[PDB]
Order: C-alpha cells, then sequence, then structure tokens
C-alpha cells in the first residue's frame, strides 16, 4: 500500500480519544478483580521462561 | 474573680510543695498530676493577669510543675495527654517574658511530631482525639506537615532576632549556644522540607541563614549541595570552589564541581583542573578521577580545528581509559566508555570484545545494546542489528534515539514502507507523550 | 503446618481479633523452596478486597521481605512471576480504587505574613499522582511502582511490631552494597550481583529508616545509614547525600 501526506496531517490532529480510557479501566478491573487466578500463575511463569529463553538467545547471538 | 494574684501564686507554690511531698512517702499519682495541672493553669492565669495589669519576673514554678508532669507521662507513655498540654500551652495568649519558654516548647513539639506517630493518628487542635486566640480568619492546621512547618517558621523568625551576631570579642559561650540553636532549627527545617521535594524554598531558607556563617564547613556544604538540586549552576560552582578552599581533604567536592563543569554549562578548563586535583590525591575515587579526565580529553578532541591535536587527545584519552580499567575491573561504565572510545579508531574486534565484556558485567544497559547494534552495521549484518534494535525497543518502548536508528536501518534493508510505518508510529507516540 | 489448618478452617469479621501466625508466615515465606506459595499468596491477596483496616494493616508488613527475596532470586533459576501480580494489584487499588477517581496528593504552604491561629504579624503542590495503571513489569517502570508501594507502606509506621522493622533494616543493609567490595568487609554471602536503584527509592528508604532510630534499633540503623551514604557518595546522587548528611548531624 501507500501512505499519504493527509494521513500524517490527520495523525497530528487530535481525533477525540478521551473516551476509551473508561472502558480500558473497566477491562483492567474485569481482568484483575474477578477473572480466575489459577491461569495467571501459569501465564506469568511462561512469560518468565520465554524471557529467560530470549536472554539466552541474545547472549548466544552476541558472540556470533 | 477580683482576687489578688499573689494568693494564686502562693497557693500554686503550696500545690507544688505538696506534690513533691506526696510522692516521697510510701491511684493517688493521678490526683498529684491533676494538682500539677491545676497549678499550671492557675500559674498561667497569674502570669496573664499580671501582664494585663502591668501593661495598664521570675518564672520558677509553672515550668517545673507543668513540664515535669508530662515528663513523667513520657516516662510512663501518656503521649496524648502531653500533646494536648503542649497544644493548650501554645494556643494561649503570648507572653513577652516567656518567649524563650515558647521557643523551647515549640522546638520540643517539633522534634517529636515527625518521628513519633503515623498519618492516621493525627487530629486537628479544635477537637478531642483565660483568653485564647480565636476567630474565623485564622489558619486552621490540617496535617502534621502544615503545623510543623508553621512552628519551625515562627521559631526561625524569632530566633534570628535573639542572635548575638557572633560577637567573639573575648567570650564565646553565648555565640556557641546561639549557633547550636540555629543549627538544630535549620536542620529540623531542612529534614522536614526534604521529603516533599520543594528545593527552591529550602535553598532560599538556607541562603537566609548565611549571615552567621564565617568559618563553618557544615552550613556552606549544605547550602552548596542544596543549590545544585534546584538547578542553578554558577553560584553552585562558586560555593563549591569556596568549600574546596575551606577544607582540602575530600574528593567528592571536586568531583561534583568537575561534573557541573562538564555538564550543560559547557566549560572545559575548570573540569580538567578539577580532574587533575582529584588525581593528585582509596582507589575508587582515583579511578573516577581518571575516568573524568579521560572524558574531558575526549570532549576536547571533538571541538578541535586541526589534525595533530585530535590524535594527541585521542591517544591521551585511550591511555587514561586503559589506566582506569586496569585500576578497577568491576565497573561496567568504564568498560562501556572504553569500548565507545576505541570504536572511534575503527579498531573493530577489540571494541567488540570490550563491549561483550561490558554486557557480561551488565546485560540490561540501554546504551550498551545500542552500541552493540550499531557495531554490527560496520560489519554488514543488518538482520541481527534489526533484531537487537527490536529487543531494545521491547525494553524501552518510549525512547527516541533507538527508534531513529530503527528507521535508519529499516530504510537500508527491507524497504520504505516499514520506515513510513515507524515514522507514523513515532508521530503518534510524540502526540501521546505531550499536549 | 498450622497455616494448612488455618486455610482448612477458613475456606466473620472477628477472624483476626493469632499469637504465632505472624511467626509461621515469616517461617514459610523466608525461603522460596515452599509448595503452598501460590494458594497462600492469593489468600493473602484475598484479605485486601474487604474495606476494614485491621486486615490490610495486619497483612501489609510482609512486603519488604518478599520483595527482596523475589527481586534478588530473579536477578541471578525458576521464577513464579505471580508476586508481581499482587504488587500490581495493590498499586492499582491504591492509585485508582478509592471511589472511581484517582489520587492527587497535595497540601499547602503556610505563609507567615498571613495571620494564623498561633501567630499574627498556600498554593496546591502535588508530590505524587496521577499514575497511569500498569499491566506488566519491565525494567523501565518497575522502580516507580516499587517506590510508590514503599510510600504506601510508610504511612502507618506505628502498628507493625519490631520484627518488621528489624527485617526492613536488615534488607536495607545489603541491598545497596551487594555489588561492591564493601560488602566483603561486612561479610555478607549470597548473590554477588548489583541492582540499579533510583534516587526516589533511596529517599523514601531514608524516610523509612529515620523512624527506626528512636524505636530501640540503634546499631542496625547506624550501619544501614553508613552503607546508604557510602553508596550515594559512590553514585553521586545529590538529594540522598544531602538527607543522609542532615540526619548525621542530629544525633546526641
Amino acid at each position: 500500500e501507500e501512505i499519504t501526506f493527509e494521513a500524517l496531517k490527520k495523525a497530528i490532529d487530535t481525533s477525540g480519544m478521551e473516551e476509551q480510557e473508561k472502558e480500558k479501566r473497566r477491562l483492567v478491573i474485569e481482568k484483575f478483580q474477578k477473572a480466575p487466578f489459577e491461569e495467571i500463575a501459569a501465564q506469568c511463569e511462561s512469560k518468565a521462561n520465554l524471557l529467560h529463553d530470549r536472554l539466552a538467545q541474545i547472549l548466544e547471538l552476541t558472540i556470533r | 474573680t477580683a482576687v489578688p494574684p499573689y494568693r494564686l501564686r502562693v497557693i500554686a507554690e503550696a500545690y507544688a510543695t505538696k506534690g513533691l511531698c506526696l510522692e516521697k512517702l510510701p491511684d493517688r499519682e493521678q490526683d498529684v498530676i491533676t494538682c500539677y495541672e491545676k497549678a499550671g493553669d492557675i500559674a498561667l492565669l497569674y502570669l496573664q493577669e499580671i501582664e494585663r495589669v502591668i501593661l495598664s519576673e521570675l518564672g520558677f514554678f509553672l515550668e517545673t510543675g507543668l513540664q515535669r508532669a508530662h515528663v513523667l507521662y513520657f516516662k510512663n507513655g501518656n503521649l496524648t495527654r502531653g500533646v494536648g498540654r503542649f497544644r493548650e500551652l501554645l494556643r494561649a495568649v503570648e507572653t513577652r517574658t516567656t518567649q524563650n519558654l515558647r521557643m523551647t516548647i515549640a522546638r520540643q513539639l517539633a522534634e517529636i511530631l515527625l518521628r513519633g506517630m503515623c498519618e492516621q493518628s493525627y487530629w486537628n487542635p479544635l477537637e478531642d482525639p483565660a483568653r485564647v486566640y480565636s476567630g474565623e480568619n485564622i489558619f486552621c492546621p490540617q496535617e502534621n506537615t502544615e503545623e510543623a512547618l508553621l512552628l519551625l517558621l515562627i521559631s526561625e523568625s524569632m530566633a534570628n532576632r535573639d542572635a548575638v551576631l557572633s560577637r567573639i570579642p573575648e567570650h564565646k559561650s553565648d555565640r556557641l549556644i546561639s549557633l547550636q540553636s540555629a543549627s538544630v532549627v535549620y536542620d529540623l527545617l531542612t529534614i522536614a522540607l526534604g521529603r516533599r521535594g520543594q528545593y527552591e524554598m529550602l535553598s532560599e531558607c538556607l541562603e537566609r541563614a548565611m549571615k552567621f556563617a564565617f568559618e563553618e564547613f557544615h552550613l556552606w556544604y549544605q547550602f552548596a549541595l542544596s543549590l545544585m538540586a534546584a538547578g542553578k549552576s554558577a553560584r553552585a560552582v562558586k560555593v563549591l570552589k569556596e568549600c574546596i578552599r575551606l577544607k582540602p581533604d575530600d574528593a567528592t567536592i571536586p568531583l561534583l564541581a568537575a561534573k557541573l563543569c562538564m555538564g550543560s554549562l559547557h566549560w572545559l578548563e575548570e573540569a580538567e583542573k578539577f580532574a587533575k586535583t582529584v588525581v593528585d590525591v582509596t582507589s575508587e575515587f582515583k579511578a573516577k578521577g581518571y575516568l573524568a579526565l579521560g572524558l574531558t580529553y575526549s570532549l576536547q578532541a571533538t571541538d578541535a580545528s586541526l589534525r595533530g591535536m585530535q590524535e594527541v587527545l585521542q591517544r591521551k584519552a585511550l591511555l587514561a581509559f586503559q589506566r582506569a580499567h586496569s585500576l578497577s575491573p568491576t565497573d561496567h561504565q568504564a568498560a562501556f566508555y572504553l569500548a565507545l572510545q576505541l570504536a572511534i579508531s575503527r579498531q573493530i574486534p577489540e571494541a567488540l570484545g570490550y563491549v561483550r565484556q561490558a554486557l557480561q558485567l551488565q546485560g540490561d544497559d540501554a546504551n550498551s545494546l545500542h552500541l552493540l547494534a550499531l557495531l554490527l552495521s560496520a560489519q554488514k549484518h543488518y538482520h541481527d542489528a534489526l533484531n537487537i534494535i527490536d529487543m531494545a525497543l521491547s525494553e524501552y518502548p518510549e525512547n527516541f534515539i533507538l527508534l531513529f536508528s530503527k528507521v535508519k536501518l529499516q530504510s537500508l534493508c527491507r524497504g520504505p514502507d516499514e520506515a513510513l510505518l515507524t515514522c507514523k508510529h513515532m508521530l503518534q507516540i510524540w502526540k501521546s507523550c505531550y499536549n | 503446618g498450622v497455616v494448612e489448618e488455618w486455610l482448612s478452617e477458613f475456606k466473620l469479621p472477628n477472624y483476626a481479633t493469632k499469637s504465632s501466625l505472624v511467626s509461621s508466615l515469616y517461617k514459610v515465606i523466608q525461603e522460596p523452596q515452599s509448595e503452598l506459595l501460590e494458594p497462600v499468596c492469593h489468600q493473602l491477596f484475598e484479605f485486601y478486597r474487604s474495606g476494614e483496616e485491621q486486615l490490610l494493616q495486619f497483612t501489609l508488613q510482609f512486603l519488604p521481605e518478599l520483595i527482596w527475596c523475589y527481586l534478588a532470586v530473579s536477578a541471578s533459576v525458576h521464577s513464579s512471576g505471580c508476586i508481581e501480580a499482587l504488587l500490581l494489584g495493590v498499586y492499582n487499588l491504591e492509585i485508582v480504587d478509592k471511589q472511581g477517581h484517582t489520587k492527587v496528593l497535595s497540601f499547602t504552604i503556610p505563609s507567615l505574613s498571613k495571620p494564623s491561629v498561633y501567630h499574627e504579624p498556600l498554593s496546591k503542590v502535588v508530590y505524587s499522582g496521577p499514575h497511569p495503571q500498569r499491566e506488566m513489569l519491565t525494567a523501565q517502570n518497575r522502580f516507580e511502582v516499587l517506590t510508590f508501594l514503599l510510600l504506601c507502606y510508610n504511612a502507618a509506621l506505628t502498628y507493625m511490631p519490631s520484627v518488621s522493622l528489624q527485617s526492613l533494616c536488615q534488607i536495607c543493609s545489603r541491598i545497596c552494597v551487594c555489588g561492591y567490595p564493601r560488602q566483603h568487609v561486612r561479610k555478607y554471602k549470597g548473590i554477588s550481583s548489583r541492582i540499579p536503584v533510583s534516587s526516589g527509592f533511596m529517599v523514601q528508604m531514608l524516610t523509612g529508616i529515620y523512624f527506626a532510630f528512636y524505636n530501640g534499633e540503634w546499631d542496625l540503623a547506624q550501619k544501614a545509614l553508613d552503607d546508604i551514604i557510602y553508596r550515594a557518595q559512590l553514585e553521586l546522587y545529590p538529594e540522598p547525600l544531602l538527607v543522609a548528611n542532615a540526619i548525621k548531624a542530629s544525633l546526641p
């Protein structure tokens, strides 16, 4: 595709994005206060494991 | 009513004598403390009424019979009663004869009011946990900080008046006492004001107390350190020089002076002089001095105008960096800066090894990842550099230089569409981060 | 395993008011080699939804030990990653969950020229907030929320026992010296790494440690202050050095 100068001219101008923060807060609340807690431990353990994996990957890519 | 005051004075003295006698014989202690409280109240009435009569000199029993009761409370642990007694003492009408007692009680209240309670254990003076100043236009205290700051302000305002002006003709006791009082009150003020982060007011207050300072290291050092936090530079540099003159034994002061010289003020000769002074005098301080001297030499190299002195400054800087690294092998900043300086001479493998060692020391540095990514550009390995830039952006999704490097690298490897996408993302980020 | 019987009998407002429950919790949490860490941890989190204070204050004193243990073990090893969930939850409930609005802490500056209650001859200043809510932990915003939770913990200093202050100062001792030769003089053994601390963190650290001097603990506070001032002098941080120097010259 292509990108036009009007795209940037409308990106700089505000588009009225002061209303979705309410539903963002509501979804954060629905994810924390009432969502199940058992899978949170599993997903954060997986996140830590993938962080370790990518750290090892970059460490082994540094030498090469 | 219509009672001569000397009768109140003598009955208060009798109350104090009985209270002294009541305890010295084998509950009733509460009655004795109540007698002390009523003696203090009648003494306050006596002093206020005698002052009123005089306006139309030996305070001996009020202070004892009142303070020592809540001193016994402190020995027992009745903090609330003592706080209430102090509040009712301070809220009373001022007395010119007991201004020193007002000073003392205010200082005692301020000393304990910052290190003896919590936020939820605070109450306004107008509710429970002779003439009294009142009205609706007065400033009602709200929190501990407000009233503590007000008490410190009034104590400082009155304590400046009673200064002996550091007379030192032949006697020194009075000046020493005044200096100790000023030091403690200003220390309380600065410790109270530091926790909230209003440094301009603190700097102004410290500057207000510079009349007493003639040959004092502490006040000058405190003022100099307070000046730097606010943002002012030239006055900070001058006071740092004066402090260096005062006591030439430490190394932190010239290091801070050199840092300020190297910073936004953009001066060079003074930084070199301070670095040489530091290196003239454990091992960490001299390593830091060597690093600062090398940084100054490297900075002078960029702003040159001819050929030879550039190489001379570069070789001096690399020698200084090598010496600093040799003197201390357990700091990643020195290794990173040595790798950065070495890369200027286009010697690639040695700089790569040094930056690898620096990453081994610390693998989360922002600038180290950028340097590693930029090093691969000279070796013509574009995808790996792109991946490193991607990892760095994952760490810092709010930086600017890394994304500029990302745009530059994308424009050379994949195509312009990704560059346009990154540019519009950066525009959106800039709009989000500002108003 | 008294906590096991406690959870068996638990899963009404007078549940709290135990003599040795705090000791048992310290015993189980002092090491990461436990098995009921996640159930008991989400149970500790389950004490926070209720609005009463005798529960939040009863459960709030355990934060520094777990923070040190997890943020030092991770900076080395298996990582649970679920303590960050509780930290983010308490941060969210203290930044947003009051009534629907956020928190804007502010106060006034008294003016001497204006007659007051105690004497006769103010603009709002915000020191914290608003803080946008966090969802994950990274190396860019972790110290901010850590400092915010430390500030939250530093608002009810009276209630916690002396053991909490002892643990706090013990953590404060070796955290800022863990990666320097100075700790080798003090004979500390464990992880030989370093943590890139921030200025506000140590400012709140000094604010917290200043209270411990007049509550029995004397030598530990003094050595912690010496370590803090040494680290600040090595790192060239003006404000912590100023605070430490001010505290030094006010001891009888």
